[PDB]
């Protein structure tokens, strides 16, 4: 996948977290991308390996 | 007046959600418990970002204006709000030095070359910063001299302008019918994130030992113990450069001053050894009708040095000094003394009319004016054979078409400037391969004690 710059690989899944309405993606402790927001529909999706 | 922030001017360093995670950042922040100006207005600086709060149920604060000159001849930003809505704008303006029915806007008087447009109690905080041609604006919205509390500021805008900024102002709505300014520095903070992802508390890793400990542990609660937090290193001041003497000063007072100089055709070459050279005695010596350095700097002579320096001497006529120079032609710079085209020394010459000239003639200063081939750079010839101009052998006797090549100046005291005898001393500098050679003297940095530095 590529989300307007974020390049990665994995399974995408519907989320149930709530970003603040200016945050694009979420990170874990140890700093790995684990959630994104879809630019077009603006919904949060988790990224599992 | 001045006031004290308590914990104010915290903004989300960027996107990316986040929850309970005492996350540590390095950025430009407003340090805790700072000295914020108070205003009840003038041109301020920018220098690195700005915190800016305000308060009033009416709306007296009606935007800011930014830039370097706040006029034409350079570009600036303008952010305004009439009773309608915000108006960002980027042109070259002409701003009132004091810019500010319900009729208004005596702000500027020019709107040229616009490169960006846009149109459309209370405490209102703003953080303005300007990095890589982007002008970022964070802002808040908390309603009730500042008070005391924590409230993180959320990003608002992003403008890819490119504009330079060094100054800014404010805009107010007059009467016809309170604000602060902090500055931002590079600090390191420890932000506590809620489970919804909002910043609820922070620690200024650079305040009191407790905050430096919280920063070192990356937490907001330290349990009892003892923690190594940093290091203490005394600071050294000044740099004392010690060295050895050098006594032996340049024997320049033996070449400039000898009782007699040599003639041009056979000049004297006195080569200088490895010592210390003091040019302060020649630079402040005398009138010096001519003193032109070509390679080395005449005003900074005391800062360079080279392997060996050479000093020549002769006595040439008055109007011929202009031929002792790189790339000249004449009876002097072709047969007697030629300077190369990559010369590096300094040529100097002063008048000596009252010493080397006697009445009834002084025939002891010669100059050769007949040579078969022009001289190569820095060669000296002392031959006195008869120059033969024609086709008939003369076997070494004066006569017709065979002339003697050595002739003498008729130096006399009743001459005009341009025929009186001038003395010349040409210096040359050279660095072949030697590491430590003749060099100028400096200042023996005094040696201090009981004080570390350098
Ligand atoms: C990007 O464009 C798409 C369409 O190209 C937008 O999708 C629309 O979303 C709304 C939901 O509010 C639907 O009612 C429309 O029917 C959708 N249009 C189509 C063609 O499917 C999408 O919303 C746009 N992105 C954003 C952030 O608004
Ligand atoms: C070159 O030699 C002359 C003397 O021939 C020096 O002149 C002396 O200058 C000092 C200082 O002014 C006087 O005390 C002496 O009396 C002078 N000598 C005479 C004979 O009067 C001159 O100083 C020398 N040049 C240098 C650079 O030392
Ligand atoms: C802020 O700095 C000024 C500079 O002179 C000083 O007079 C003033 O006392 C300072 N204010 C505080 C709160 O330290
Ligand atoms: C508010 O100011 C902007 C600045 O140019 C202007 O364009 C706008 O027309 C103003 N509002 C009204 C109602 O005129
Ligand atoms: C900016 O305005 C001045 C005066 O109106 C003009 O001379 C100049 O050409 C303008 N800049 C550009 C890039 O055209
Ligand atoms: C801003 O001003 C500095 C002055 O030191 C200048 O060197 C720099 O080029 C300016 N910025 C831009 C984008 O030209
Ligand atoms: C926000 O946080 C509060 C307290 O941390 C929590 O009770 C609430 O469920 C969260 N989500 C909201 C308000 O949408």
């Amino acid at each position: 996948f590529n989300f307007n710059g974020l390049t990665g690989t994995g399974v995408l899944t519907e989320s149930n977290k709530k970003f603040l309405p200016f945050q694009q993606f979420g990170r874990d402790i140890a700093d790995t991308t684990d959630a994104v927001r879809d630019p077009q529909t603006l919904e949060i999706l988790d990224i599992t390996p | 007046s001045y006031t004290n922030s308590f914990t104010r001017g915290v903004y989300y360093p960027d996107k990316v959600f986040r929850s309970s995670v005492l996350h540590s950042t390095q950025d430009l922040f407003l340090p805790f418990f700072s000295n914020v100006t108070w205003f009840h207005n003038p041109a301020l600086p920018f220098n690195d970002g700005v915190y800016f709060a305000s308060t009033e149920k009416s709306n007296i604060i009606r935007g800011w204006i930014f830039g370097t000159t706040l006029d034409s001849k350079t570009q600036s930003l303008l952010i305004v709000n009439n009773a309608t809505n915000v108006v960002i704008k980027v042109c070259e303006f002409q701003f009132c030095n004091d810019p500010f029915m319900e009729s208004e806007f005596r702000v500027y008087s020019s709107a040229n070359n616009c490169t960006f447009e846009y149109v459309s109690k209370n405490l209102r905080e703003f953080v303005f910063k300007n990095i890589d041609g982007y002008f970022k604006i964070y802002s808040k919205h908390t309603p009730i001299d500042l008070p005391q509390g924590f409230s993180a500021l959320e990003p608002l805008v992003d403008l890819p302008i490119g504009i330079n900024i060094t100054r800014f102002q404010t805009l107010l709505a007059l009467h016809r019918s309170a604000y602060y300014v902090g500055y931002l520095q590079p600090r390191t903070f420890l932000l506590k994130y809620n489970e919804n992802g909002t910043i609820t508390d922070a620690v200024d890793c650079a305040l009191d030992p407790l905050s430096e400990t919280k920063c070192t542990l990356k937490s907001f609660t330290v349990e009892k113990g003892i923690y190594q937090t940093s290091n203490f290193r005394v600071q050294p001041t000044e740099s004392i450069v010690r060295f050895p003497n050098i006594t032996n000063l340049c024997p320049f007072h033996e070449v400039f001053n000898a009782t007699t100089f040599a003639s041009v055709y056979a000049w004297n070459r006195k080569r200088i050894s490895n010592c210390v050279a003091d040019y302060s005695v020649i630079y402040n010596f005398a009138p010096f009708f001519a003193f032109k350095c070509y390679g080395v700097s005449p005003t900074k002579l005391n800062d360079l040095c080279f392997t060996n320096v050479y000093a020549d001497s002769f006595v040439i006529r008055g109007n011929e000094v202009s031929q002792i120079a790189p790339g000249q032609t004449g009876n002097i710079a072709d047969y007697n003394y030629k300077l190369p085209d990559d010369f590096t020394g300094c040529v100097i010459a002063w008048n000596s009319n009252k010493l080397d000239s006697k009445p009834s003639g002084n025939y002891n200063y010669l100059y050769r004016l007949f040579r078969k081939s022009k001289l190569k750079p820095f060669e000296r010839d002392i031959s006195t054979e008869i120059y033969q101009a024609g086709n008939k052998p003369c076997n070494g006797v004066a006569g017709s078409n065979c002339y003697s090549p050595l002739q003498s100046y008729g130096f006399r005291p009743t001459y005009g400037v341009g025929h009186q005898p001038y003395r010349v001393v040409v210096l040359s500098f050279e660095l072949l391969h030697a590491p430590a050679t003749v060099c100028g003297p400096k200042k023996s940095t005094n040696l201090v004690k009981n004080k570390c530095v350098n």
